[PDB]
């Protein structure tokens, strides 16, 4: 589709800006074959056979390695709007192993993915003035401002290779428009507690053995499209460790993270639809909304107002209510 | 904003296909596929020809 | 007065040729898209026999081929996949050659009956082609996909890369 | 053939086709709606709940 | 439905306030789904088989 | 907190809404479950104010 | 007689910064321009 | 007035041959081209078997 | 191909303030207006 | 009155190089010239 956008085929724009416009729909075109691209076992006699499975992982015979689960944590770093949101207390996690930003004695720290977040707060003004004691004027003003927060969102990785337990017995996942598999809802297990990430992950996790066992799945990891996960080369590969099926989290802003599995319950069903696009949403704004109130609290008054330069004298109103919306890009 | 969506649904049809369907639907107790994955292919291949049968022959 | 395709039917009282080319395509899904090109009919073009109305930017090729198979041709997995349809599209040289086609409904009905069903494929077929349509290379953009162009243009004028990237 | 609106544009595939065989659904959880398929399968919270109220369904 | 409701096609609205439509309405659709989902023991074979149900429950 | 599923072996039952918020409850009598498929319940959920 | 006059305007110091204006409950919604300037003179008799 | 084929078509109500040379022609994939050389209809020529 | 783009703005930050733009030599003058945002992109090949 | 007079002239040195301009928000891109002479007279009351 890009070859068409050329400054043949749009003579009315100029030459660098029509080469803006071509690398800016080979890039959305590049993003939809990736978002629909699933690896995975395709070989329908191997016994770890990836049904919904589109190009061949080259893995077909995995070693059946079970892995360590380190627990996750998130940082948050307020940028603006301070006093306002507290941005950074609704999006802070700490690993229950540690009760710290830190991973275990017998873990390392992998770092998934770092980007901004972005939410709106409202002030509300409103004062009122009288004037020869009739004509009543009230303005009420309401600002939308947007408050931003850095966070990083970290992984902890089995790096010691003796553990005496591994910790944290469940890999699932459910965002806030995803479902976890293994409830059909967004819910966790029976006695699981979630752990939030990056801004809608949910990660259910328990540690108790005994009543987590009934529905603990063989974890593999973590990597999105910056980071590889490292329990495949003993930088990264962002592969799969071997033998696990790829499954895709959410996307965070053009990012998709995904997670590895070995349960059989993932795998199989029907075959997806494509996820079509857009995958990203429009921004935020910073905006203001003003209501002036003119109220004249007599007969025997008349009015004329004038609303703009390109407007004639035009007699006014008991009762006037002008509105006005100011929008900034940025 | 709910009485939106009593009068207008909660999709909009951006496309849709024009044509025809004649469809047959039995219902098989679920002992009678029970036997084996080759008792399957029979099972369904009689099911087409009840079908074929029964626009045909009156 | 009378003026588009309507004029051209008066006057000649013969169909128009329904398989155009000039049209958006989804790869994954093997569906076709809105249309990209402009597609007038002011030169009352037909075919060279005469037989079918067609734009004026578009030549045709008499090619009136009938093939006959008398054998079968066997897909004993679903990874070499032959489309029947949308064959010469999807087997390009690029990145994604091997997730074109993967979403149509013609793929995802076959893939789940040799896995569900252990089984392999075969095709016979009867084919007819008529007519290669194509496209002159002088040919205009439409008039809506000009104006969706055109509203990207004007978001990367004001440095609005997250709203261009959206559109 | 027909006489269209002007915003809507019409594709001719005029495809046929005819079953030899039949098909098997022994549970209504993955069900299919064989005239409002393609609505019902998008990806979404809700996906386990679209056509569940239909009288086909039903 | 609310995949319409943007300022492309309300252009005699403000930019801001379409977009409060387009919030009421994907609210109101929501709710709409929520209201008629019956999670339950879909199994016929169970003993507690939940006729009427409409989700797998997982019990 | 807690998990607003169902104890296990019972069945969810709807009370009444509140205002955009719905009540439910549990039992496991048998007699709750069967009976016909329900209707769809329609918009709108809630009534205009006083 | 005893009068009142006011002038209010509005300066936009920038661009990429759009402003729609409904100037009363019979007008419609205006795409707002950079300079507005508003009038109004009300007279009470007495 | 009336130009082009059609001109030629409603003079004599007989087809117009439809295999003509000089279009281009891709050697390696043995399909044909656009049009290289210049097609013009203002002599209302027919064969000569006619 | 190296490239060069500019981007002049005018703020009238008041009104009583007039102001004419004559954009070339072949347009003629015209009257201004609060934000102007002219733009010019520059291309030298090789 | 207090007033104001901007001249601003754009020479390019070379042909090989293009030039797109846009005038104002009004205008469309417009293919450059070699001499540009922008004016403008900004006045202000009082
Ligand atoms: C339902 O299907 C079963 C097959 O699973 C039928 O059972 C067979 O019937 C034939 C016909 O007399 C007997 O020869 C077989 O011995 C039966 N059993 C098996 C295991 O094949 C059964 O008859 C069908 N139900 C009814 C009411 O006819
Ligand atoms: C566009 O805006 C971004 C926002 O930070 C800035 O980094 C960049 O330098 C800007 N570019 C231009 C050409 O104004």
């Amino acid at each position: 589709l890009h070859f068409f956008i050329n400054p043949n085929m749009l003579p009315d724009l100029p030459g660098p800006l029509v080469k803006k416009v071509s690398k800016t729909v080979e890039t959305a075109v590049k993003r939809y074959y990736t978002f629909n691209t699933y690896p995975g076992c395709t070989d329908l006699n191997s016994p770890n056979f990836n049904f919904q499975a589109n190009t061949d992982d080259g893995s077909c015979e995995g070693k059946m390695t079970n892995f360590s689960f380190g627990g996750v944590y998130q940082e948050c770093t307020q940028l603006s709007g301070n006093r306002d949101v507290l941005l950074c207390q609704k999006l802070e996690q700490k690993n229950p192993l540690t009760g710290d930003f830190s991973c275990p004695s017998g873990y390392s720290p992998v770092h998934l993915l770092s980007q901004i977040h972005e939410e709106g707060y409202n002030h509300l003004e409103c004062h009122r003035k009288c004037t020869l004691k009739v004509f009543c004027k009230t303005v009420c003003e309401d600002v939308f401002q947007v408050a931003k927060a850095e966070f990083r969102a970290f992984w902890c990785v089995a790096s010691s290779q003796v553990p005496e337990n591994s910790g944290l017995l469940f890999g699932g996942l459910f965002s806030s428009k995803s479902i976890n598999p293994m409830t059909n809802a967004q819910s966790c297990p029976a006695g699981y507690f979630p752990l939030r990430l990056f801004e809608n992950l949910k990660v259910c996790v328990s540690q108790d053995y005994e009543l987590g066992s009934r529905f603990a799945v063989p974890f593999g990891g973590f990597f999105s499209c910056t980071v590889g996960n490292p329990l495949v080369d003993p930088p990264s590969l962002k592969k799969c460790p071997g033998g696990f099926s790829q499954h895709p989290a959410l996307i965070s802003d053009g990012c998709q993270v995904s997670y590895c599995v070995k349960s059989g319950l993932f795998t199989g069903g029907s075959l997806p639809p494509a996820r079509l696009p857009p995958f990203t949403r429009p921004p935020l704004m910073s905006q203001a909304a003003t209501n002036t109130v003119i109220v004249t609290n007599s007969e025997n008054a008349r009015s004329w107002i004038k609303d703009s330069q390109t407007h004639q004298w035009r007699l006014g109103e008991p009762i006037e209510l002008r509105r006005a919306m100011n929008v900034i890009h940025g | 904003a709910e009485l939106l969506v009593l009068n207008y649904g909660t999709h909009v049809t951006t496309s849709v296909d024009a044509g025809a369907a004649l469809i047959q639907e039995d219902h098989l107790r679920a002992s009678f596929l029970q036997d084996s994955q080759s008792s399957r292919s029979a099972v369904t291949a009689s099911a087409g020809l009840a079908f074929q049968n029964t626009v045909n022959f009156k | 007065d009378e003026v588009g395709v309507q004029k051209c039917k008066n006057a000649l009282k013969l169909p128009v040729l329904e398989v155009l080319p000039g049209g958006g395509w989804d790869n994954l899904r093997n569906v076709d898209m809105g249309r990209v090109m402009e597609l007038t009919y002011s030169n009352c073009r037909t075919t060279e026999d005469g037989q079918y109305i067609i734009p004026d930017e578009i030549f045709t090729i008499p090619q009136k081929q009938s093939n006959l198979e008398m054998n079968s041709e066997i897909l004993e997995s679903w990874a070499n996949y032959q489309s029947s349809t949308s064959y010469s599209i999807n087997t390009e040289l690029s990145l994604f050659s091997k997730v074109n086609g993967k979403f149509s409904t013609e793929f995802q009905r076959m893939k789940t009956l040799q896995v569900k069903d252990q089984a392999i494929t075969t095709r016979v077929q009867v084919r007819n082609l008529v007519y290669t349509v194509k496209i002159n290379p002088t040919l205009e953009l439409s008039s809506g996909f000009r104006k969706e162009l055109l509203d990207i243009s004007d978001r990367l004028e004001n440095n609005q890369t997250r709203m261009a990237t959206y559109l």
